[PDB]
């Protein structure tokens, strides 16, 4: 009867997306024991929650039933696969195999690549540092190419990544994996477009003012300026450096004792000295 | 105030070698299916941490030898690579973890050596980079995992060594540090891989030992501990990666060894044993290795000399004749 | 650069009494907001309970940075922020509140004060007004006062505690924290 409980929840989770497509985040609530005839998953408005007593029995079941599919010990239906990989990655996004199974389904024309971008987006709200989610997302994004200005549909995709990279950086202090992926997008998806590179500078000017001691965030600042030099030989590049060195000085005079602000200043100074 | 931990007066200040061996031996004994499934995606590395930390303390015999060797054999797939556990997909991280374990037990022929090398070859790209698996994830860790595995197999030249070095040196930033990809932020972990890479391939002369060492030394906080990046709390795992890198580039004498030693010892658990990341947090076999290996580099006589590149006992790597030259 | 808590408290000879508080739990995850809000109230009581009348301290642990001003009289004030938020700037906001609070509520209503009895809707506003220190009223009369006053620092919450008092025992025996919060504290620390 314990196996019956689990099949109910994975339906309740699958149907939870039928309830509301745009789910904000997935969390965890401390319910020491099961509530009577109440599904362990509880969604209020946009948010989705999972009771603590559920994780003890659900996770090892779905984990086991995916290894059987990998060892050819039990055949799972096409729709069963996208349902067991779904509930696994909402509990443990670091499961490489679970992502790889979806990598196969997507490439076989079974699964829609966008559904993983919506799944990963939910995985980054509970596990914002989990590298496998970022690793998988890089593979999906590069797969969405090839079925000098990027396509408008790609421009909507790039700005979409800028939002999930920012929120993931806002849930964990100096998220290396989040900013490293944000840089990776500009390198392949944006091709270091001089247009987007400038717009992203102003978008992160406020974050740096509200989030110092974040070398990962300030490195993104450095990466933007470096790429602006690699494109030229429009907007005056030294003028941008004049504004940034003053912007950094403003934050040090305001908030002292941050080595990121000092390391950032040195990195800016190096860009100024190497233009002559 | 600057971001740093505060070592208390009642904090551990002596090496508890016995309670560390008993912790690793008793770990995994608890039938916790949840914790197993939650960490099965890195079990091959989890055993590597467990075995290596025991062999450093001369207690490797307390571990089940046959069961582990039988586990690794049934983890190797048809494509040659070795997965983290039974049923998982093969990867360089666990291919390296497997070989490292098979090197400790001197049972490298449990797994087809030839098919392993062939798996590493196919992951190398045209530029010289390496992928984690067949899906093509690019990272400098995988460049390290590649040459580290092949060096323990005696077949390093099997890959394009010339282009492999060419890619790693392109990941060097301004501060002298390394990142995941060319242009990525400098990270102590990726530096540990790249410095270890250039050590095996014998290219440490193309590394600014002064500038890179300067970056690594700036990671030492007033508590004595080390962090991975600026404005980060000190961490034992980071304390090892920064320490080992210094030993590689030949700038180990710059940091305060006595302060760092007291930081690592403070992360001990006088009740259960093992090392945590910071004094007070929960311990785990992961940090237990880097805590022991960290003290070994500082010259702890109760612990066997550890190799900074492979994170393995020196007596083990002396047997298989692999000891890359370090900077004087 | 955020302000997690901002509460005005009274300290009698029995126990510290809650008067008026404002919480901004927008940064945390959705299902921890109900718990960590009670912890910022549980800590706020303990901080004032140990603080002597006529001092000022600041306990630093993890992400929390509890600033407190126990004035010469009975009442007090606790503001909790990040390690990123400036120390003395948090006291500029803290002193200004305790001044405008005494001009609204008499000394008679203080020892028997309550969040539902005290009329003072300025906390929910100032907590959002003073989020970014770049926008703050520069009172030089109290700023020159803050400079010549060194603040007592505490490395942990156990720094305030006695030699035999464990914080884990105060959590499970608290009348402020809930059963959901009591189960959250045991899950939070034993994990990381
Ligand atoms: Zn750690």
């Amino acid at each position: 009867e314990v196996a019956v409980l689990v099949q109910r929840v994975v339906k309740d989770i699958t149907n939870a997306f039928r309830r509301n497509p745009h789910i904000d985040e997935i969390g965890l609530i401390p319910c020491p024991e099961a509530r009577y005839n109440r599904s362990p998953i509880v969604l209020v408005e946009n948010k989705l929650g999972v009771e603590s007593w559920c994780v003890k029995f659900l996770l090892p079941y779905v984990h086991n039933k995916l290894l059987l599919y990998r060892t050819r010990k039990q055949w799972l239906n096409r729709d069963e696969l996208i349902d067991v990989t779904c509930t696994l990655l909402l509990l443990n996004p670091d499961f490489t195999t679970a992502w790889n199974v979806r990598k196969e389904l997507i490439l076989s024309g079974t699964l829609n690549p966008i559904k993983d971008l919506h799944l990963g987006k939910l995985a980054l709200t509970k596990f914002p540092k989990s590298p496998e989610t970022w690793i998988h997302r890089r593979w999906v994004l590069q797969q969405l190419i090839q079925e000098t200005i990027p396509t408008e549909r790609a421009q909507r995709l790039i700005q979409e990544e800028m939002e999930v990279c920012g929120e993931a950086a806002g849930r964990y202090p100096s998220n290396y994996n989040a900013w490293s992926h944000r840089i990776w997008v500009l390198q392949h998806l944006a091709k270091l477009d001089v247009k987007i590179l400038l717009d992203e500078l102003s978008s992160t000017k406020h974050w740096a003012s509200m989030h110092v001691s974040d070398h990962s965030g300030f490195h993104y600042r450095q990466f933007l300026l470096k790429s602006l030099i690699s494109q030229t030989v429009r907007i005056n590049l030294p003028h941008l450096l004049e504004e940034e060195v003053e912007f950094s000085t403003d934050l040090i005079d305001s908030y002292p004792g941050h080595e990121t602000l000092w390391c950032h200043r040195r990195h800016i100074f190096y860009l100024q000295h190497h233009l002559n | 105030p600057q971001k740093d931990v505060i070592i208390k007066s009642d904090a551990p200040d002596t090496l508890l070698l016995e309670k560390h061996a008993d912790y690793i031996a008793s770990y995994g004994s608890k039938k916790d299916d949840y914790e197993y499934c939650m960490s099965e995606y890195l079990r091959m590395s989890g055993i590597y941490w467990g075995l290596t930390v025991m062999d450093l303390m001369g207690q490797l015999h307390r571990m089940n030898r046959e069961e582990i060797l039988a586990f690794i054999k049934s983890c190797q797939h048809e494509c040659g690579g070795i997965s983290a556990s039974i049923g998982h997909d093969p990867h360089l991280l666990y291919t390296l973890s497997a070989v490292q374990i098979l090197t400790l037990y001197d049972s490298i022929n449990v797994i087809d050596v030839n098919k392993v090398v062939e798996y590493v070859k196919g992951l190398q790209k045209e530029d010289g980079s390496f992928a984690g698996d067949i899906w093509g994830e690019i990272d400098t860790r995988f460049s390290f995992c590649a040459v580290a595995t092949l060096a323990l197999l005696g077949k390093l030249d099997a890959i394009n060594v010339e282009k492999a070095i060419e890619f790693v040196l392109s990941c060097m930033n301004f501060d002298g540090g390394f990142g995941c990809r060319p242009g990525s932020e400098s990270h102590a972990g990726q530096i540990y891989c790249c410095t270890g890479f250039l050590a095996i391939t014998s290219q440490l002369h193309q590394v600014n030992s002064d500038l890179l060492g300067w970056w690594l030394c700036e990671r030492q906080l007033p508590s004595g501990g080390l962090n991975g990046r600026p404005e980060k709390l000190p961490d034992v795992c980071y304390s090892w990666w920064v320490l080992a890198s210094l030993k590689i580039i030949g700038r180990l004498h710059w940091i305060d060894r006595e302060k760092l030693r007291n930081f690592i010892l403070a992360c001990q658990d006088e009740e259960t044993g093992g090392f945590a990341d910071r004094p007070g947090d929960m311990v785990d076999p992961f940090h237990t290795l880097f805590g022991i290996a960290g003290l070994s580099l500082l010259g702890e006589e109760q612990i066997k000399p550890v190799n900074p590149v492979f994170c393995m006992p020196e007596e083990v790597l002396q047997r298989v004749n692999v000891q890359p030259e370090l900077v004087s | 650069m955020k302000l997690y808590s901002l509460s005005v408290l009274y300290k009698g000879e029995a126990k510290v009494v809650l008067l008026k508080a404002a919480y901004d739990v927008s940064s945390f995850s959705f299902f921890q907001r109900s718990s960590v809000q009670e912890f910022m109230t549980f800590t706020s009581q303990l901080i004032v309970e140990r603080s002597s009348k006529g001092t000022r301290a600041s306990v630093k642990e993890q992400d929390y940075l509890c600033h407190v001003y126990v004035r010469n009289d009975s009442l007090a004030g606790v503001v909790i922020a990040d390690n990123e938020y400036p120390s003395r700037v948090a006291f500029t906001l803290l002193e200004k509140v305790l001044d405008e609070f005494s001009k609204q509520v008499d000394r008679i209503d203080w020892p028997v004060g309550s969040p539902a009895t005290i009329h003072y809707p300025a906390l929910d506003g100032h907590l959002s007004r003073y989020q970014n220190p770049r926008e703050a009223d520069p009172m030089t009369k109290v700023q020159a006062e803050l400079d010549e006053t060194k603040i007592i620092l505490h490395n942990t919450m156990e720094s305030l505690l006695e030699r035999g008092e464990k914080l884990d025992d105060l959590v499970s025996k608290s009348e402020v924290l809930g059963t959901q919060s009591k189960a959250f504290y045991k899950t939070a620390r034993k994990q990381n």
